[PDB]
RNA sequence: CUGGGUUUGACAUGCACAGGACGCCGGCAGAGAUGUCGGUUCCCUUGUGGCCUGUGUGCAGGUGGUGCAUGGCUGUCGUCAGCUCGUGUCGUGAGAUGUUGGGUUAAGUCCCGCAACGAGCGCAACCCUUGUCUCAUGUUGCCAGCACGUUAUGGUGGGGACUCGUGAGAGACUGCCGGGGUCAACUCGGAGGAAGGUGGGGAUGACGUCAAGUCAUCAUGCCCCUUAUGUCCAGGGCUUCACACAUGCUACAAUGGCCGGUACAAAGGGCUGCGAUGCCGUGAGGUGGAGCGAAUCCUUUCAAAGCCGGUCUCAGUUCGGAUCGGGGUCUGCAACUCGACCCCGUGAAGUCGGAGUCGCUAGUAAUCGCAGAUCAGCAACGCUGCGGUGAAUACGUUCCCG
């Protein structure tokens, strides 16, 4: 078998791809019981759409960490990596779409003296 | 307020003082220093000279103020206005 | 912006309508990051418009945008130590941004008891050319024309 | 801070170990169960007769050398001023400046 | 019967040195090992104010990091035990024998 | 104008004198004054030749005006603070009479930073 | 607050901790007895230049290693000094406390000893320029020293105005992490107040 | 602050005279400090040592004054790019040059010129964290392939496969290509790549300035108190309120309130501490104590915003929660002045806020929850961190500030 991982701002996704139908198994729940947001589903299935291999791979995924959006992003990177492992010669199509790039955007560390990462306390001149 | 299991709190000094005060049915002014002591139904007639921070103010107990503290009846800060 | 222009964010096409402009609309109506509620509001408004008119919602939404899209807008200019209202040509992107912002706000001040109905009514009246955003475009064009004397600088 | 107050803190600690260890703890065990006859026992009154300094509620974590009563750290028993100075000098094992 | 050998040290190289030297000696005595299984590093963080007076906005952060290694043997022949209590280690590293 | 004075230590009568002297500056200010604060302090060291320090802060319609002086007693410090505040308010005026000499004049005579640049044709004059 | 302490900057990279032990429940009392030991050794010995004091602990036995420029002064030929320090370290509730007296190979290359000597000269009668120049020359005469900076501030010369003065020779890269800067601070006792002397000595770099 | 005590003193160390007790354990008086009464009484070894007594005597003791006498520590201009030195040269001299000119950069960064030639502190780099991969690695962590499971699940035997944990290493160097460039710095675009041009964020703050802050962390010169400005105790105060200023939280609602169901985090803490199952309350909580010095157990298996369903229908309201009345819980010797939380009732202002003004350029602002330090309890809506969802805009330096 083949197994890859996807990571998106503290969300880790392990994916197991087999050549069955378009059944989506996310920790024993389907793509509708999970991810009840159409934008998330489109973000999930975009690599399949640009590779046109929709509904020819049974997908088993392990999800932990982060929230629904981070999980969806990490899952999309996971399917991109699995596809690049299955059929190498499609790398142009996925890469120019950006699906092969890990997103290095993380929560900025809170800084002392500031209420938030960049928000500064209100200052009164008078 | 204080929990019910512990019961009301009264200092031992004025406790023994009022027990020896009511044993002969005569109630003279008692000079006290524990503002934290609760009013017990044994004080109904006794007159307390409770501390204030500067002096002692006479407090004559009634049935109404039972269950409170001697401290509520000795107002500490003095304010007359601006 | 002292060292040059900054790159623009390439927001994605909408899944259930396939148009850039509906995504721009949902980002305009977005508040506090509640994106799901914003998309629900926008989709409900579009479906209400489709039900009322009976045709595609994207075409009537585009018609509303062209009805409220401005072309001439006035900015204060300080030339030779003096400030005046100078009419200025508006780039297409800024005209679209202004049109969407006007639509969203003027829908927020409607009286249809719910944001979805307010938005649907505002887009419909802009499509027919009766909305308050259309009016606002009329006044901004009027102000641009009335100050045409200062167009030379 | 003041030598007298540094000393008095220690005197409270030796008082605590002498009294709060069993005297000021068995009375609490008496008062805990409503089934236990506290009212006639006067475990409240008996525990009032004990010195106030028996109670740990009167204790104060001061700096172990400096006597500083505020900005204390329980891991080191040291003031924030002293921890900063000794960590910088490499005196507390396995302590260094942070980055992340 | 197997016994757990637990290492905790503030310095990585020290605890790694002790772990390798301990597996060396137990292998000398002829015992089966599992290897120095790594364990999560414990991080204790403290934030302090730089200045003695005021200036709260300027803070300084410190941590103390504790590294843990796990050693488990088998076949506890007495020679390995007698070797185990006859080992000299750096004072930084402690050993827990269970 | 209303002024609040935050003195310290021993300065009898300094608060009233400072109040009455500073409150007379409202007419000099060309914009409404939103806030006006004065602080009087004295140096503990007798070696200081001018121990008394007076500071003022006025919010002239969002523009902050402040001054600080030193004197041998409260009266002299307050008077010097009044003088400095008057000078600052004179330099802040910003109404038309205060900026009529700085507006660029003439057509070709004189140049300033904000002077209107000369219009140039495409072809060299020749 | 301009410069952080150089020892603390490189505590995990170049320099090493001066106390080596591990404690989980008994961290607090270990620290207490350590600082008591350090202060007692500080007040007890001042003639011989005390450059560093290390403390090692293992259960009952406590091992204290100190470096001096004059070991003979701090050690008794019959053990009288050793007897005194041993007894008054037993008095510190250290259980078995055991000592290694040591001697530094190059006294003039050690920042703490240089600062101690400069401050001792400053205390009695010496002008500060003489002290700084002599220390700088003596330090650069050593082979491994690549750069020294000497600075003391206060009421120099008994004047009424505090002043800050410093001379440097060679390279003192305080911002370079791998560079080892030996840092020494010691306060000069004068009749007009207290003068604090800081010494930075740079001797190459250590790459691990 | 009021009042009550005490003086080689609350606490040190040294000189003396007298000792065998100091010290505790209980009683009484007192608000307590304290005083008094009852019981127990040193080991050395003949010289006295440890204890204290008093008598004393040096002395202790001061959060008493001066941060314009200071050390140390810190803020600030400002993470701005600048500040200097040696030799040489010019000038009677203060001084100048170098450090200026052209170009370039985030940078006194670099290149070309140049009476300057070099150097130092600054810039940058070396350090941490984060984004990719390789090797090692299997417990308390994973579980893909195998077996046992019973509803309760990696729960259990087992397995390195994938995560993950933590060690080592590789990887970004204008390395390559094309074009501008003095063929120089440098710059624009492209390929490869996880990442492209100091990748993101930290730590790091030059000479100095502002007699900036701190004799209340500490130390310290000088002055002052010393039957008191030292020291012990009880009560009170630091919480006082006609107002003014400043930082925040909660709102003024339908992008919402309430009810029910339901899904996803990170980080951190825990021994006289975390504390589970269970039982009792409506709820704070009570009883009880499993297991845990903890990748194991507990903080619930961890969240809230989110999604689904129902209801409310634009009102000072099913908004808002202040204030007030009653009843309780917990901590603590003790919640009156003056704690937090829980229940029932009460239901104020408030309809988006004048002049003016603040923060923020991307995982940022906005919004949501979680944790820690201090800590018996808490005034925490504060501070320090952690993750969830996640925008708009930048045409361009005329104006405002530095």
């Amino acid at each position: 078998p083949i197994q890859t991982v996807g990571r998106r701002k503290e969300a880790v996704v392990r994916v197991r791809l087999v050549p069955g139908t378009g059944q989506f198994n996310l920790d024993g729940r389907t793509l509708e019981n999970y991810f009840p947001n159409k934008v998330h589903q489109q973000l999930i299935k975009a690599p399949l759409v640009t590779v046109d291999r929709v509904d020819q791979f049974d997908i088993y995924a392990h999800l932990d960490g982060g929230g629904p959006s981070g999980q969806a992003g990490a899952l999309r990177l996971a399917i991109a990596r699995a596809l690049i492992l299955v059929q190498p010669e499609d790398r142009p199509a996925l890469k120019k779409a950006g699906f092969l790039t890990r997103d290095p955007r993380a929560i900025e560390r809170k800084k002392y003296g500031l209420k938030k990462a960049r928000k500064a306390p209100q200052y009164s001149k008078r | 307020p204080r929990s019910l299991k512990k019961g009301p709190f009264v200092d031992d000094h004025l406790l023994k003082k009022v027990d020896v005060q009511n044993e002969k049915n005569t109630k003279q002014v008692i000079k006290t220093w524990s503002r934290r002591s609760t009013i017990i139904p044994d004080f109904i007639g006794h007159t307390f000279a409770v501390h204030d921070g500067r002096k002692h103010v006479p407090v004559f107990v009634t049935e109404a103020m039972v269950g409170h503290k001697l401290g509520e009846f000795a107002p500490t800060r003095t304010f007359k206005g601006h | 912006p002292r060292k040059g222009p900054a790159p623009k964010r390439p927001l994605v096409n909408d899944p259930v309508y396939g148009s850039q402009l509906v995504t721009q609309l949902v980002n305009k109506v977005l508040l506090e990051g509640k994106k799901s509620l914003a998309e629900r509001i926008v989709y409900g408004a579009l479906e209400q418009a489709r039900e009322k008119t009976g045709t595609d919602p994207v075409v009537t939404l585009k018609r509303a945008l062209d009805n409220v899209k401005p072309a001439l807008e006035v900015r204060s200019r300080r030339v030779g130590g003096a400030t005046y209202q100078v009419p200025v040509e508006v780039r297409p992107d800024r005209s679209t941004t202004l049109a969407l912002r006007w639509l969203v706000n003027f829908s927020r001040q409607r009286r249809e008891k719910t944001m979805v109905e307010r938005l649907a009514n505002e887009i419909l009246d802009a499509s027919n050319g009766l909305g308050a955003s259309v009016k606002r475009r009329e006044d901004t064009h009027k102000m641009a024309e009335a100050n045409r004397a200062f167009a030379h600088y | 801070a003041k030598k007298s107050k540094i000393v008095k803190n220690e005197q409270r600690r030796e008082l605590v170990q002498r009294y709060a260890e069993r005297r000021a703890e068995l009375k609490r065990t008496i008062r805990d169960p409503a089934s236990s006859p506290e009212r006639r026992a006067a475990a409240v009154s008996a525990l009032q007769r004990l010195p106030r300094d028996s109670s740990p509620v009167r204790l104060r974590n001061r700096d172990v050398v400096d006597g500083r009563p505020r900005g204390h750290l329980r891991k080191f028993g040291l003031s924030r001023v002293r921890v900063r100075e000794m960590a910088h000098r490499g005196e507390l094992p396995g302590v260094r400046k942070a980055s992340w | 019967q197997k016994i757990r050998i637990r290492l905790k040290a503030y310095d990585h190289e020290a605890i790694d040195a002790s772990a390798r030297k301990i597996v060396e000696t137990v292998t000398r005595t002829g015992a089966s090992v599992v290897g120095p299984v790594p364990l999560p590093t414990e991080k204790n963080v403290y934030c302090v104010i730089r200045s003695p007076h005021k200036y709260k906005d300027s803070r300084e952060h410190f941590e103390m990091r504790t590294h843990k290694r796990l050693i488990d043997i088998l076949d506890p022949t007495p020679k390995t035990v007698d070797a185990l209590m006859r080992i000299d280690l750096p004072a930084s590293v402690d050993v827990n024998i269970q | 104008m209303d002024v609040d004075v935050s003195t310290d230590g021993e300065l009898p009568g300094a608060a009233e004198y400072a109040r009455e002297k500073i409150g007379r500056l409202s007419r000099r200010a060309h914009r409404p004054v939103l806030h006006a604060r004065v602080r009087l302090t004295r140096h503990g060291d007798p070696a200081v030749e001018r121990p008394v320090i007076a500071q003022a802060n006025l919010d002239v319609n969002g523009r902050q005006v402040r001054a600080q002086v030193e004197g041998v007693n409260a009266r002299e410090a307050v008077d010097r603070l009044e003088a400095r505040l008057r000078s600052r308010l004179e330099r802040i005026a910003e109404h038309w009479e205060a900026r009529r000499g700085g507006v660029p004049a003439e057509a070709g005579r004189e140049w300033r930073h904000e002077s209107e640049p000369a219009r140039r044709p495409g072809y060299f004059p020749r | 607050g301009q410069k952080i302490n150089p020892h603390g900057f490189r505590l995990g990279i170049t320099t090493e901790w001066k106390s080596r032990w591990y404690a989980d429940k008994q961290y607090k009392d270990y620290v207490k007895e350590d600082v008591a030991i350090r202060k007692l050794l500080a007040t007890g010995l001042e003639r011989a230049g005390i450059a560093d004091v290390e403390i090692e602990r293992t259960r009952d036995r406590v091992r204290v290693d100190i470096h001096t420029a004059r070991p003979g002064i701090v050690i008794g030929r019959r053990g009288t000094e050793a007897d005194r320090i041993r007894a008054d370290l037993e008095k510190l509730t250290g259980k078995q406390v055991q000592l290694n007296i040591l001697e530094v190979k190059n006294p003039e290359s050690q920042a703490q000893l240089v600062a101690q000597g400069v401050a001792e000269q400053l205390s009695n009668r010496v002008a500060f320029r003489r002290a700084m120049r002599k220390a700088i020359q003596s330090a650069m005469r050593q082979p491994n020293v690549k750069g020294i900076r000497v600075q003391c501030s206060g009421r120099l010369g008994g004047a009424e105005m505090s002043r800050s003065e410093f001379y440097r020779e060679g390279r003192v890269p305080l911002h370079t992490l791998r560079a080892d800067i030996d840092y020494g601070l010691y306060e000069a006792k004068t009749t007009f107040g207290r003068i604090g002397v800081k010494v930075w000595i740079y001797k190459g770099d250590i790459v691990g």
